[PDB]
């Protein structure tokens, strides 16, 4: 295993059944380290994840075991996937989310950035 | 109801707003201060310029 940075901040998670909730990823991540915060944002429609979440620990070690071993790591009878979620943090009073994962996050809305102005 | 305020404090819509990281609700108008969800500046940033199809909710449009 590794990584690209260690972090000491929120990290991400994917992979994930609708029937996933901040329950299921606390039994989930706790054996690695104290957890502090959990949240599932959702569908407006549905109330459903599309299988994505965010985590974050009370150690920046134990984050780094999160990503090293819950990558491989299976939910609902599915695999999941884990990796850092700080190189991310918004260019909020510039602009939007367009230049790191959370690009990828916009292309998970459905592309836009052909609209992006 | 719940209040069309920020139930898990005291403060309300006040001109302290500014730092409080406040945020709208996606299916109701109620605003809410970031800081009482327990969210970190970042994690709030994220969740808040999250897509419009999928997004965090207030208390009363989703249990947290
Ligand atoms: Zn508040
Ligand atoms: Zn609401």
């Amino acid at each position: 295993a590794g990584h690209m940075a260690t972090t000491k901040r929120v990290l991400y998670v994917g992979g994930l059944a609708e029937e996933v909730d901040d329950k299921v990823l606390h039994a989930a991540f706790i054996p690695f380290g104290d957890i502090t915060d959990i949240q599932i944002p959702l569908d407006y429609e549905t109330e459903k994840h599309r299988g994505f979440a965010f985590v974050e620990f009370e150690l920046a070690e134990d984050a780094a075991a999160a990503i090293d071993n819950m990558n491989e790591s299976e939910l609902f009878g599915r695999t999941i996937r884990v990796n850092l979620a700080k190189p991310m943090r918004i260019k909020e009073g510039s602009s939007r989310p367009v230049w790191s994962d959370d690009d990828w996050l916009k292309k998970f809305s459905g592309k836009t950035l052909e609209e992006n102005k | 109801a719940k209040g069309n305020f920020c139930p898990l404090c005291d403060k309300c819509y006040d001109d302290d707003d500014y730092e409080s990281k406040m945020m709208q609700c996606g299916k109701c108008d109620r605003w809410v201060h970031s800081k009482c969800e327990n969210l970190s500046d970042e994690m709030y940033e994220i969740l808040s310029n999250l897509p419009e199809s999928v997004a965090y909710t207030c208390v009363n449009c989703t249990e947290r």
